[PDB]
């Protein structure tokens, strides 16, 4: 106490004010850097997605393993986290939601089997004890599919194999920039589109060499394709909520300013006083 | 009974006090501003009827 | 005492104070040279005397009235200090000036969400 | 010698200079004492051995 060091406290006070809100600026324009290159994404996933229909559910399909089910006995997950804190609850809304369903299944009495994108989730779900089979970290915001081919082939391989029985991404989702929201979604065993296979009588393609390969790449390319979009989303999402965060930081900082200023003021006066009184009360 | 502002009250016993050369104390308010309020304030009471009776010389019975 | 000239003849009058502030420091200055005790934060003991004897004798009355407009000024920005806590005791309006609304352009600069009136 | 708070001694020492109306300084506290303390604390020493020689006149040599 004692004006001083009340001065020094909202000295520094001022200082985390002015940090909080370059971050805010920062965060802010690399939000739209990031949803930028979320853009540039969605083409090549469409037109895969339209080969694909083709290819299943056109005037012919095959028996090809990703596109029908079976039964669960154990479940992959490609969780992607952030590398960076001050994000807020980002991360922790995602995990808890991952839980729970790991939890659901595991009721069942499956197994299940994490794959990690990002650091944070690492160290959460070692600390926590689940089962992490392969990991990718620190990309940063400089995401890139060769990174990605790491651990999407290990559980690709794993299904194949026939160790897994179904395969999610858990991610967040970028609706808007004031709402994120995380999401499990499903990408093995193939989802049905909204696609109607009434279009495809129109004309057939001249495979080279024959189908039965061709449909094989092209569904472990739009797998990866899929994990890079969530990651990239994720990472556009992270922007956004660390922008909101450090906005809340920043107003939290001057709110509490003027409640230091009050103090700091409360012990100028008394300091004057008792000053002053001591001398004038030494006297004669 | 409403005393409508007792931080001016104790402004004004401040004045008339430091007017007299007497040592002030914390936020320089006399020594004995607490005394100042509680002499007064212990005068708002409710008094049995025993009280009522003997100060009224027994012309009031059994009212509080 | 002008103004309650201008007052007793009937008509309405208006007082412009050029700084209040100014005035307790000088009743401070001259408390300190009669030699009486220093009060809260220096300030004279009689501060809210000296006050209201100024304040109170601008009212409205039956044959007139006296309106004022003062400028004040917060010591260390505090709205604390005896000073100020003393003056705001007997304003009733509260216009506050800002340099952002000149900056646009816009006069008079008068501030909409700080300004206040009782 | 362990002196458990000095901090005592100061104030017992104010009390008794305030009630000799010498002259207060900071916090009331008479002006000389520092002059109290320090002459204090000033006799915790470590002597050579010719002040032990001389004080106790030869019968006690070499230890300090």
């Amino acid at each position: 106490a004692g004006a001083k060091d009340i001065r020094s406290k909202i000295a520094s006070v001022q200082n985390t004010q002015k940090i909080t809100k370059a971050m805010e600026m920062v965060a802010a324009s690399k939000m739209r850097k990031s949803q930028d290159r979320m853009a540039a994404s969605r083409p090549y996933a469409e037109t895969m997605r339209k080969v694909i229909g083709h290819l299943a559910h056109g005037n012919l399909e095959y028996k090809h393993p990703y596109l029908e089910d079976r039964d669960v006995k154990r479940v992959g997950y490609l969780v992607v986290s952030t590398d960076r804190g001050l994000a807020g609850g980002l991360n922790i809304n995602l995990f808890k939601k991952l839980l729970a369903e790991m939890k659901t299944w595991t009721d069942k009495g499956v197994q299940a089997d994490l794959a990690m994108i990002g650091s944070k989730g690492v160290s959460f779900f070692n600390s926590v004890g689940g089962n992490v089979v392969a990991q990718v970290t620190g990309m940063g915001d400089n995401p890139s599919l060769s990174e990605l081919i790491g651990p999407v082939k290990v559980m690709l391989q794993a299904y194949d194999e026939g160790r897994l029985d179904k395969l999610y991404i858990v991610s967040n989702k970028f609706i808007n920039t004031m709402s994120q929201v995380p999401t499990i979604s499903q990408l093995l065993p193939l989802p049905a589109s909204d696609d109607d296979d009434l279009k495809h009588k129109s004309w057939d393609y001249l495979y080279e060499p024959d189908p039965k390969a061709l449909l094989d790449t092209l569904l472990r390319r739009y797998v990866e394709s899929q994990v890079y979009q969530g990651v990239v989303e994720n990472l556009a999402s992270e922007q956004a909520a660390r922008m909101v965060a450090m906005k809340a930081a920043t107003d939290n900082g001057g709110s509490l300013i003027k409640e230091l200023q009050l103090v700091y003021n409360k012990a100028r006066q008394a300091s004057i006083t008792q000053e002053l009184t001591e001398i004038v009360s030494g006297a004669a | 009974i409403i005393y409508d502002d007792l931080s001016k009250q104790a402004v004004a016993y401040r004045q008339i006090s430091l007017l007299l050369r007497r040592p002030p104390g914390r936020e320089a308010f006399p020594g004995d501003v607490f005394y100042l309020h509680s002499r007064l304030l212990e005068r708002a009471a409710r008094v049995n009827a025993e009280y009522v009776e003997a100060f009224t010389k027994g012309e009031v019975k059994g009212k509080t | 005492t002008m103004a309650e000239k201008f007052r007793d003849e009937g008509r309405d009058v208006l007082l412009f104070v050029d700084n209040i502030y100014r005035y307790t420091l000088a009743g401070t200055e001259v408390s300190a040279l009669l030699g009486r005790m220093p009060s809260a934060v220096g300030y004279q003991p009689t501060l809210a005397e000296e006050m209201g004897v100024l304040q109170e004798r601008i009212t409205s009355t039956k044959t007139g009235s006296i309106t004022s407009v003062q400028a004040v000024y917060v010591p260390a920005d505090d709205l604390t200090d005896p000073s100020p806590a003393t003056t705001f005791a007997h304003l009733d309006a509260t216009v506050v000036l800002s340099r952002q609304i000149a900056s646009l352009g816009i006069y008079p600069a008068v501030d909409p969400l700080d300004s206040t009136s009782r």
